[PDB]
């Protein structure tokens, strides 16, 4: 028996079909982002984050090529 | 060895000294005797990797 | 071709109904002629992109109607009506214009979830291009529950009054000649499916041995109703089904098609095999397809079944080997508008077509042969019409072949098999009368 | 078309009065709107169309007037479909909502307090950049050295995205400082003091870190920079159309007529074109790169160009001998050059092994005369035995 709290979302890629009684599940690779960053920090951008809080801080991103 | 990634590519690809620039003027103090001078040049002979940071 | 003069229209009235995926309007004009030489014909115009999609133009009197000769031609493009009892030159005259149309718009959100209420955006004219000056007009758009403008005018007139299940408006006095002066654009909810197929071949077969006339269709149907957005999920499907009575929602789960009234032997597949979910009752084929045909979606299959030829067919009274048939030009759902009908009839193998008639203007007509099972001469007379624009409900009509199939060629069927028994069997004489031993 | 967001009592509209104009100088019909001087939400849609080709937001503080008009994720959905964006900052005046969409963009301007500072006496007044620190051409190239002037601003962090296109850079000997004790948040030459950004559907953003700088009393140091700054922000200055991306037989026939085989002769001709606002003229370039590819690159061969036409200049490839390696390989061109437009034009095809006549034949290879001879002589030698096995009398 599984719960909602199990299976972690899916931010790369989307269902587009799946049959009557569930057998067959057919999913799509969702084009890569058009700003450039990684489709999981879009995922936890358009959800769960962060109640309204925030924090400014030194991003310790190294140094730009 | 605790440097950047994507410096030691640069300098070890091209072979060119990297410079170090001391720099210690200040505000109160007036022009034409402000510290803007490179004062070393160091040297690397070393071996890197691929999947560039290119 | 521009029309000269002799019509002016005294009453103008425009109702245009969108409740049923296809626009149909209903024109009811009163016109009155000037003192010349006295005129007899009629012109109506269309534009350049309404009269490429155009399926039915019909006209009546008003007082008691008969019918007229309304005639189609073939940049706005007229449309002519030809009138008996050619008019005095100072007389007023009734008339009523009926049109149904294949466009009917576009979803205004495109994308729209499978519980939610669609909208649709049509465009047209407020002003009417009538090839002559009108003196009074009247606009009515009847059909749905809400009607709602798209960018209103700053003109307090020419602006819709919304009544109960309606939007009348227009322009209503001295509007002199043909008028693009302003392009309607109006949305408004719709519960219809929107069904529509782009390629209808449809597929008869005459048989005069077994005296049974066999049916068989191949819809490639679309959904043109709005896409869904978030994509497609099982879960909101069967819980949107579980929740309550099926309402009157988008997509297509099952199709009534509407057969000739003793049919026989009932079949249903798709490409990739048959599909078990039918149900053949009394008159009417239930279909359900295997997936749920939402907005956008394609599905591609074939129905068929059989009918007796006793019904369908008729012997001439002249000479006994003479043949009338009178074809259903199109069985289907109640709910379809067909982009492209090619309904070809297969007469058997020694038949000759002398006559050939058509209630609805056909786009084509051939004549070739097909070879089927048991045809060793040339085959079946494929007798192919190309019909461009149908709508399912208007399109009432019957396809009348008369030909002739004499009984010289009514045996030559099984005297040609016979032809190829005796052959093979002679053939085995000639190689058992043979002496190869070395 | 345009649309202008700013805001009074930090920085009027009036002293930018000369930039817009020249921006009514062109066919940019102009649509202001004014915080504290309207509380109506931007409908920034309608239902699913966009309304505005572009937006221009003037500096400002983002208290919750800002959040009101755009919010940040109106703004990442505004920018995805093709929505040129033009963002100003200052240590005077950080929005919070354009920090943190600029954020999610990789560029990572200064907060509220930190400000930058050059020594040396450059003006000494206020700070001031030479032309030598413009990094990236086809945004602006300077014909000779000149000055660019910054009040007060403040330098931009930025992450090494391959979107990101760097066009003005800190002098060098600066860095920033707070009234807090917090610690300074870019180096001499790292911070960035305007960045632009293009997006993958080509929509471009400007963000441009000073409000001293395209006031109207400056035009004797930055009014070129800033009118073909802004001539790049709005896809005026530089983007690129790819015409026609067409192979073929080397002796001109199609794949259509002939499909492809192994070790076989094409030519490939890809043409470039760009538009300086009125015209597309052609495209000059080196750089340009084909790649005939499965899984990984079989062919990266650059492009001479070998033609030309009224707005178009071509390029081929030259006649290239296709791999033994059978399979479905794809013909690549990849434009993709920061600054200006990226393009990309690839059409996959299949490549098949010979067939089985169409290989050497045995009367053509030198070394299968000896068994032709033999098969020959055993078949002749095979005649006369049946005939003089006959014939004889035994
Ligand atoms: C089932 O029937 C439908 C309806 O006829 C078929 O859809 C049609 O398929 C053809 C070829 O796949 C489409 O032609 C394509 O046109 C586009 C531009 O519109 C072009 O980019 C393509 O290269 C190709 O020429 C056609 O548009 C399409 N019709 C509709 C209304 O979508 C479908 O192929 C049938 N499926 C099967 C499995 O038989
Ligand atoms: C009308 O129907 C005829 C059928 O006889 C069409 O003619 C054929 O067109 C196909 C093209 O798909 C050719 O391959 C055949 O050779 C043609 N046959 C003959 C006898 O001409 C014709 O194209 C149709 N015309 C229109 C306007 O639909
Ligand atoms: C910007 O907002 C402030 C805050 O409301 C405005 O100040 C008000 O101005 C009106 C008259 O213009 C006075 O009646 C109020 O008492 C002022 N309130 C405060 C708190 O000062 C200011 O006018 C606005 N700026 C502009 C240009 O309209
Ligand atoms: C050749 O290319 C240049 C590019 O600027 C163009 O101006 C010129 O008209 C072209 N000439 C011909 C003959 O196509």
């Amino acid at each position: 028996m599984i719960t909602p709290l199990d299976v972690p979302p899916l931010d790369y890629f989307d269902e587009v079909f799946t049959s009557e009684n569930w057998m067959v599940r057919i999913y799509q690779l969702k084009k890569d982002d058009a700003q450039g960053r990684t489709l999981r920090d879009v995922g936890e951008l358009t959800r769960s984050s962060t109640k309204t809080r925030r924090s400014i801080k030194r991003p310790e991103l190294g140094l730009r090529v | 060895a605790k440097l950047d990634a994507a410096l030691l590519q640069e300098a070890s690809r091209s072979p060119e000294p990297i410079k170090a620039t001391l720099i210690l003027a200040s505000s109160t103090a007036k022009p034409k005797e402000n510290l803007f001078r490179e004062i070393l040049q160091l040297n690397l002979n070393f071996d890197v990797d691929h999947s560039d940071s290119d | 071709y521009e029309p000269p003069a002799t019509w002016e229209n005294v009453d103008y009235k425009r109702t245009i109904d969108v409740s049923n995926a296809y626009i149909s309007e209903t024109i009811e004009i009163t016109i009155k002629n000037i003192a010349s030489e006295p005129a007899t014909e009629y012109f109506t115009a269309f534009e350049s992109g309404i009269f490429s999609k155009v399926s039915f133009f019909s006209a009546y009197f008003t007082n008691e109607a008969t019918f007229l000769n309304s005639q189609l031609l073939a940049e706005i493009r007229y449309g002519i009506i030809q009138f008996p009892n050619a008019i005095s030159p100072q007389e007023e005259v009734s008339l009523v214009i009926k049109s149904f149309y294949n466009t009917v718009g576009i979803p205004y959100p495109e994308h729209v979830g499978m519980s939610e209420e669609q909208h649709l955006l049509w465009e047209t004219n407020r002003l009417p291009l009538s090839a002559y000056d009108t003196k009074k007009a009247s606009f009515t758009l009847i059909g749905s529950s809400s009607f709602e403008e798209y960018h209103p005018p700053n003109d307090e007139s020419l602006l819709g009054k919304a009544n109960g299940n309606s939007f009348e408006f227009g322009p209503w006095e001295d509007i002199p000649r043909f008028s693009s002066n302003e392009t309607l654009a109006i949305v408004y909810s719709h519960n219809a499916p929107l069904n529509q197929v782009v390629n209808l071949r449809r597929d008869i077969w005459l048989s005069h041995w077994a005296s049974t006339i066999q049916f068989e269709e191949y819809y490639e149907l679309t959904n043109k109703a709005a896409k869904l957005s978030k994509g497609f999920s099982r879960l909101e499907l069967m819980k949107q089904i579980q929740t309550q009575n099926m309402r009157q929602t988008h997509f297509v789960t099952v199709l009534d098609m509407l057969l000739p009234e003793g049919a026989t032997d009932h079949y249903f597949t798709d490409l990739v095999g048959l599909v078990s979910t039918s149900h053949a009752e009394r008159d009417h084929f239930f279909i359900r397809p295997r997936f749920p045909i939402f907005g956008g979606w394609n599905y591609n299959f074939t129905v068929g079944w059989t009918n007796k030829l006793s019904d369908f067919l008729h012997v001439s009274s002249g000479s006994d080997e003479k043949f009338v048939a009178s074809i259903p030009i199109l069985n289907g759902p109640p709910d379809t508008v067909y982009d492209n009908v090619e309904l070809s009839v297969f007469l058997p193998e020694g038949a000759e077509i002398f006559d050939i008639d058509s209630p609805v203007p056909f786009t084509n007509v051939s004549i070739e042969t097909q070879k089927s099972y048991f045809d060793l001469n040339k085959g079946h007379v494929k007798l192919t019409f190309s019909y461009r624009n149908l709508i399912s409900q208007v399109a009432n009509g019957q396809v009348l072949i008369k030909y002739d199939y004499p009984k010289s060629s009514f045996f030559k069927k099984p005297l040609s098999i016979a032809c190829y028994i005796f052959t093979a069997l002679m053939g085995v004489f000639v190689l058992k009368t043979l002496n190869m031993n070395v | 078309r345009t649309l202008v967001l700013y805001d009074q009592s930090t920085e009027p509209l009036e002293e930018y009065s000369v930039y817009l104009k020249d921006l009514e100088q062109r066919n940019y019909k102009l649509e202001y709107l004014d915080i504290n001087s309207t509380s109506t939400t931007v409908d920034l849609y309608d239902k699913e169309q966009r309304l505005f080709d572009n937006i221009i937001v003037f500096p400002t503080k983002g208290g919750k007037n800002l959040a009101r008009q755009i919010p940040v994720k109106q703004l990442i959905k505004f920018f995805e479909n093709e929505g040129n964006i033009l963002c100003m900052s200052s240590p005077g005046a950080v929005p919070n909502t354009i920090r943190l969409f600029l954020n999610e963009l990789g560029i990572y301007p200064s907060p509220k307090g930190h400000v930058i500072r050059d020594y040396f006496s450059p003006s000494s007044e206020e700070l001031v950049v030479s032309s030598n620190h413009l990094l990236n051409k086809y945004v602006y190239n300077a014909r000779k050295s000149e000055d660019f002037v910054f009040g007060e601003s403040s330098a931009a962090l930025l992450e090494n995205r391959e979107q990101i296109v760097p066009i003005l850079n800190a002098p060098r000997t600066s860095f920033t400082e707070s009234k807090g004790k917090c610690n300074s948040w870019t180096s001499g030459s790292q911070g960035f003091l305007v960045v632009g950004f293009q997006n993958l559907n080509n929509a471009r953003l400007v963000w441009i870190g000073s409000s001293d700088f395209l006031k109207n009393k400056n035009q004797d140091s930055n009014q070129e920079f800033a009118k073909e700054l802004l001539k790049w922000t709005f896809n005026e200055k530089s983007v690129i159309k790819s015409v026609h991306a067409v192979h073929s037989h080397a002796d001109g026939t199609s794949y259509d007529e002939e499909p492809y085989k192994i070790k076989d002769k094409v030519i490939y001709s890809v043409g470039f074109s760009e538009w300086n606002g009125e015209e597309w003229l052609p495209h000059i370039a080196d750089d340009i790169q084909f790649e005939l590819r499965q899984v990984d690159p079989y062919y990266r061969l650059t492009l001479s160009p070998s033609g030309n036409d009224s707005e178009t200049q071509y390029y081929t490839t030259g006649e290239f001998i296709l791999p033994d390696r059978h399979g479905v390989f794809t013909f690549l061109t990849d434009y993709r050059k920061i600054g200006l437009s990226f393009t990309t034009d690839k059409d996959v095809k299949a490549i098949r092994h010979l067939a089985n006549d169409e290989y050497p034949r045995s009367w053509e290879i030198s070394n299968s005369w000896v068994y032709i001879s033999a098969i020959c002589g055993v078949i002749v030698a095979w005649i006369f035995f049946v005939v003089s096995f006959v014939t004889t009398s035994s």
